[PDB]
């Protein structure tokens, strides 16, 4: 699903 | 909304091939990815930069660095630098910039697969984009929950904290006790499923057409993950088109043959594209209402 919001 | 361009170089016969592939696939439609870049026109401050207002109310309140704004053990540690944003950020503070009017041309014209946002203003929604064609993949101000128990509560009972002199007694869950925030997505939470399940249909609608579709990447800087996975899974024999300051992401990283780079503002990238199209007429109407 991508994971939660972050950078890289 | 007056625009020029970004340099001496002209742009309109790169733009020029983006309305020659929608002439020759009449029946087609595109899907726009779209980050903060194309509301900058619209007067939003960058809370990251310097020269804002914004930005020195939250260092002066001790935020220790400006992405902590938006980081959960920060708000729940102290909750008044998200609120001050909130307070100067809240939709309706600002209008959309011509190129929002031109995502509700190409609905109007019924060339508009999908919008993914990364922005939390809501300006493609307040410029009359439909909700069925819109994601906000970091959410927005137009609901509210409980942090802790997930409660579900209208959004003006937080709007009217902002309204306070000075901001104090935050909202707190009527059953647990736990602060309420904005539906907001913030660093290190999950975006919400529509983005994962609406990326999944459309990912199988692209295969299944290669009237052959576009996707179109602006303003964004693919900085931001999950969201910026999305340009290296777009179909390799669907075109893409970057609208972009600079080259970013997987466009420079793995660029494929037939990517298309413009280097062009977004207004006057929407200004050349609706020229190009020969829109202009109907365009200059929603302009003007
Ligand atoms: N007028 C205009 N037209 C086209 N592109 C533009 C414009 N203005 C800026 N940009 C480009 O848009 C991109 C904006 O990047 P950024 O400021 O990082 O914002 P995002 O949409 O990607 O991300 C949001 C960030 N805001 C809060 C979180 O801190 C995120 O890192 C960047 O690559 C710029 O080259
Ligand atoms: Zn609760």
């Amino acid at each position: 699903k991508g994971g939660a919001k972050r950078h890289r | 909304m007056a625009s020029m361009s970004v340099s001496t170089a002209s742009t309109e016969m790169s733009v020029r091939k983006i309305a020659a592939h929608m002439k020759s696939n009449p029946n087609a439609k595109v899907i726009f990815m779209v980050g903060a870049g194309i509301s900058t026109s619209c007067g939003i401050p960058d809370f990251r930069s310097p020269g804002t207002g914004l930005y020195h109310n939250l260092a002066r309140l001790k935020l220790p660095y400006p992405e902590a704004v938006f980081d959960v053990d920060f708000f729940q540690s102290d909750p008044l630098p998200f609120y001050t944003l909130a307070k100067e950020l809240y939709p309706g503070n600002f209008r959309p910039s011509k190129f929002h009017y031109l995502l509700k041309l190409f609905q109007d014209k019924d060339v508009l697969k999908r919008v993914y946002t990364q922005n939390i203003d809501t300006l493609e929604r307040q410029a009359g984009v439909k909700d069925d064609l819109i994601i906000e993949a970091h959410g927005s101000f137009a609901h509210c929950h409980c942090i802790g128990c997930g409660k579900v509560y209208p959004p003006q009972v937080f709007k009217s904290k902002l309204a306070e002199h000075p901001i104090k007694d935050f909202v707190k869950c009527d059953v647990c006790g736990e602060l309420v925030k904005p539906a907001i997505v913030f660093f290190g939470e999950d975006l919400p499923d529509s983005f994962s399940e609406t990326w999944l249909n459309d990912s199988e609608w692209l295969r299944e057409k290669i009237q052959q579709p576009l996707v179109i990447v602006v303003g964004t800087s693919l900085a931001v993950y999950p969201f910026a996975s999305l340009p290296e899974e777009i179909p390799r024999k669907v075109k893409r088109v970057l609208c972009n300051l600079e080259t970013v992401g997987d466009f420079k990283a793995n660029k494929r043959p037939t990517d298309l780079i413009v280097h062009q503002y977004s207004d006057e990238f929407a200004e050349q594209l609706v020229e190009e199209l020969g829109w202009q007429e109907d365009f200059e109407k929603i302009l003007t209402a």
